[PDB]
């Protein structure tokens, strides 16, 4: 009975990406 | 002052200059555009031409500081739109980044992982591409080395999050031999002391996790699983959550995976989870229980023998109720599987009444979980007989009102199963 992750949730909401602000 | 707020039109012309010093300034301007707070102007960045320029000038080893300034702007316009990526890609910014990670600069390197990372955060394609172009050996390389101390903070920071996009996202997968490629440097960084090391590890371990069987056996058998349960017992948020986020995924697989957790001694910490004041954590980890409870019957016993059901009464009571949903779901199948005996311990620790108070929820399929979960409950009951005693606990706290009304609610599953309870037992 086991339940994965559904597919219309993300995988928890982290940034995909960064953008470089300061040195 | 040099540098700061130049126009596109500006910064376009010393570009052009063929005056490599020229070249430069206008470069640097070009980054500190990129780099302010607000709105940084991509678009136009991207409309003047100017990418291929940045590239080219990536390349220029004679000049290692436009090789920095170029790669921090292609690093900017890569952390904007998938089109935005795209057109760093379009330009042959993959291999020309690559080719820095082996620069004897490290502030350079540093960059080039950076915009590599970026790259592969675009999504799977990108991803798959920064793979093909041959990205993870020297990535790794990097990582070589006896002690991770002895590196810089920032730079590792920034190579453990790039190895984590790499790790990261379905529709496909990771290809299965970059995952094995990547997956003992990755069990070396679980095994840092930096929050945000062990917190991006976390993340790349969950996304790891996040299939079929074999892609959680692959991580299991590298042995992780007793640092994520640490992990889980951490102080910092941002590092239990993708903690939990893992072992709720390898849960989800087979029963012996499943017990590696359990073994490693994860149900201790869970009378923290399941009443920690963060929402999602409480959701996460009630989620991961209900998977915990779909197992084998020596698997919910342990459950019982850390005392984890009266949490899951607690669960049902009061919490979000996305979370209650989830405890719903962790007694529907509790219930299913376990033994009468474990199912009668159930209704001790008080399960009916917050299960009949869950009846008046306005989501349809809990309420045919919770149905479901009070037909389990009476067939145990049946075999001792005990169905009267039964009929009256859950007329007395009121549910035999709220299910005699599910009749006429408009679902037909619910329907039959309300019917049905009535017809059998009322």
């Amino acid at each position: 009975m086991s339940r994965r992750r559904h597919s219309d949730e993300n995988d928890g909401g982290q940034p995909h990406k960064r953008r470089k602000t300061s040195d | 002052q040099g540098t700061v707020n130049w126009s596109v039109e500006d910064i376009v012309k010393g570009i052009n200059s063929n005056n490599l010093e020229s070249q430069l300034q206008a470069t640097q301007a070009a980054r500190k555009l990129l780099s302010r707070e607000k709105q940084p102007p991509i678009d136009n960045i991207i409309r003047a031409g100017l990418i291929p320029k940045f590239v080219s000038f990536l390349g220029k080893t004679d000049c290692s500081p436009i090789q920095f300034e170029s790669a921090w702007a292609l690093t900017n316009i890569a952390s904007g739109t998938s089109e935005q990526t795209k057109a760093v890609v379009d330009g042959g910014a993959i291999p020309a980044f690559i080719s820095l990670l082996a620069s004897p600069h490290a502030h350079i390197s540093e960059q080039a992982v950076w915009a590599l990372g970026n790259i592969a955060g675009d999504g799977s394609a990108f991803r798959d591409l920064v793979i093909k172009h041959g990205a993870i050996d020297p990535l790794l390389a990097l990582l070589a080395v006896p002690d991770l101390s002895t590196l810089a903070c920032g730079y590792l920071r920034n190579l453990t999050w790039t190895l984590s996009n790499l790790c990261r996202n379905k529709n496909p997968a990771p290809p299965l031999d970059a995952v094995e490629q990547i997956l003992p440097t990755l069990v070396r960084l679980l095994h840092h002391n930096d929050p945000e090391v062990l917190a991006d590890s976390c993340w790349a371990i969950s996304y790891l996790t996040d299939g079929p069987n074999e892609r959680i056996e692959m991580v299991v058998k590298k042995g992780v699983v007793p640092q994520l349960v640490k992990l889980l017992g951490a102080t910092e948020l941002p590092i239990v959550t993708p903690a939990l986020r893992a072992i709720g995924n390898i849960v989800t697989g087979t029963d012996e995976q499943t017990q590696k957790v359990i073994d490693a001694g994860a149900l201790a910490v869970f009378p923290s989870l399941l009443t920690n004041p963060k929402t999602n954590i409480q959701k996460e980890a009630t989620w991961t229980m209900s998977n915990i409870t779909a197992g084998r019957q020596d698997q919910i016993q342990q459950v019982v023998n850390h005392g984890l059901v009266p949490f899951l009464v607690g669960v049902l009571s009061k919490a979000d109720f996305k979370t209650q949903k989830e405890a719903a779901w962790a007694i529907t199948n509790y219930t299913s599987g376990g033994t009468v005996e474990q199912i009668v311990y159930l209704v001790h620790c008080g399960i009916i009444e917050p299960l009949m108070n869950l009846l008046s929820a306005k989501d349809t399929k809990i309420i045919q979980v919770i149905l479901d979960a009070i037909s389990n409950i009476f067939q145990a009951a049946e075999k001792l007989g005990e169905t009267e005693k039964l009929s009256i606990m859950i007329e007395e706290c009121g549910g035999l009102d709220k299910i005699e009304a599910l009749q006429r609610h408009e679902n037909e599953s619910v329907y039959k199963a309300s019917l049905n309870l009535i017809e059998k037992y009322f």
